[PDB]
């Protein structure tokens, strides 16, 4: 009933019954060969449950898994599980106008003076009347509102599932379907996922922005457990999504501890100037964050301190003359 | 590192089929770009036409006598789709360059 209020992807949803024939019988009213397109929901949460099962009540009801046995579709696997993988859920300086230059315009309401206006009983007549009216259902833009002011680094500030412990289980299943089967199209279909989980940026404020910074650490670390597969799957395209994911996390923070783990260079120790932007952009907000921030940006002297293959390195690190400003003396 | 425009770069995998691609092994060599596009992707295809005088009055407002310049990605992709399908690169991007930036559009 809330359609009208507010139909394809709830088929996925609603096929979790036989885990029967309504979900079949709802979807044959309009197509029911449509079953295969919507069938990514299905089978992550058919993996979902084997992982949960493997190592509870959930172990119990995965033995439904013999539903899945109408068609032998197995390569459509491979640029499915992306939303597996996202899931980790189910599983301020304006008053500097001291001087007489804000005294000409109005002034911050600040002082006890905005509060001046408790005694209100006359207009209640009016209060209460515009209280039962229509106001009652849009009040909730004064209380939407408060949500500005405030720039700091919100995201430095902020157990989420158990996505991790069970993220190998189809891999086990597979033969290293994460790895090896991921590896066959060059990662295609990683990059893919790379992009549609920065695609779904929305609400980056307070909602969504704490489970997709969450997400693509998780996927960084999955990436870079591997030493050998992933620089014989792919490494420019690791390195391009790591750089954008820095240059758009620097636009606004705690997530600069998994580009600094990515940076250690153990295998890619074969890096080439695309560091050299990651590498001013860590230094231009290092000496204006807070302190928790510089001292996580230690990343860049941790690099600089590379004997070898650093000629690149030395060429450009022109930029990095800046850190004699809040000396930082010692990387300058 | 553009935001939301990451969706058009899976066509550079369709426009480089084997159609075109023939001097991709040449200029991996001498090049060093190459490395991120042979990751990313690795047949051929083809399109056809329907009308050619389809523009009469759509062609003499490329910049718009209005504002909003941004329509110039209107006229490319009338004067992409009913043409010659003999530039099959040119054909293939017609479906990226319809969103992507203004400055790739006028290229």
């Amino acid at each position: 009933v809330s359609e009208t209020f507010g139909m394809a992807s709830h088929l996925d949803y609603l096929v979790l019954e036989w885990l029967f024939i309504l979900l079949n019988y709802t979807n044959i009213e309009d197509f029911y060969r449509s079953c295969y397109k919507v069938l990514i929901p299905h089978l992550v949460i058919r993996s979902h449950f084997d992982e949960v099962k493997s190592i509870q009540e959930d172990w119990k009801s995965l033995l439904t898994d013999c539903f899945p046995k109408i068609l032998v579709n197995i390569l459509p696997y491979f640029a499915y599980e992306g939303t597996r993988d996202s899931g980790m859920a189910q599983q301020h300086l304006f008053i500097s106008n001291l001087p007489e230059i804000v005294v000409e315009l109005l002034m911050t309401l600040h002082e006890p003076a905005n509060s001046s206006a408790s005694q209100s009983t006359d207009l209640c007549d009016f209060s209460g009347d515009l209280d039962p009216a229509p106001n009652p259902p849009h009040f909730p833009s004064h209380v939407i509102k408060a949500t500005f002011a405030y720039i700091s680094n919100c995201h430095k500030t902020k157990l989420s599932k158990s996505p991790d412990s069970y993220q190998k289980i189809l891999l086990a299943i597979c033969e290293q379907a994460a790895e090896t089967n991921n590896v066959y199209k060059k990662h295609r279909i990683l990059k893919i996922y790379h992009l549609f989980v920065s695609l779904l940026l929305k609400d980056i404020k307070s909602g969504l922005g704490g489970a997709w910074a969450f997400v693509l650490r998780d996927v960084i670390y999955t990436l870079i457990h591997y030493i050998n597969q992933r620089p014989s799957c792919i490494m420019d395209v690791s390195l391009r999504s790591f750089s954008l994911c820095c240059d758009l996390l620097s636009q606004v923070a705690l997530e600069n501890h998994l580009h600094v783990i990515v940076g250690t260079l153990i295998p890619l120790v074969y890096e080439q100037v695309e560091v050299q932007k990651q590498v001013l952009d860590l230094l231009k907000y290092l000496v204006i964050d807070n302190k928790d921030n510089e001292n996580l940006y230690i990343t860049i002297k941790l690099l600089d301190p590379f004997p070898d293959h650093v000629v690149f390195k030395d060429l450009r690190i022109t930029q990095q003359k800046i850190k004699y400003s809040r000396g930082l003396e010692e990387i300058n | 590192v553009r935001s939301a425009a990451v969706t058009c770069l899976k066509n550079i995998l369709a426009t480089k089929t084997g159609h075109s691609f023939w001097e991709i092994y040449k200029m991996t060599t001498d090049p060093m770009l190459a490395y991120l596009q042979p990751f990313r992707t690795s047949p051929l295809s083809e399109n056809h036409d329907i009308w050619i005088k389809t523009l009469t009055c759509a062609f003499l407002d490329s910049g718009g006598t209005k504002c909003e310049i941004l329509q110039l990605l209107k006229p490319m992709c009338e004067v992409k789709t009913d043409f010659c399908q003999t530039v099959l690169p040119y054909l293939i991007h017609d479906i990226l360059l319809q969103d992507t930036n203004e400055s790739w559009r006028n290229l």
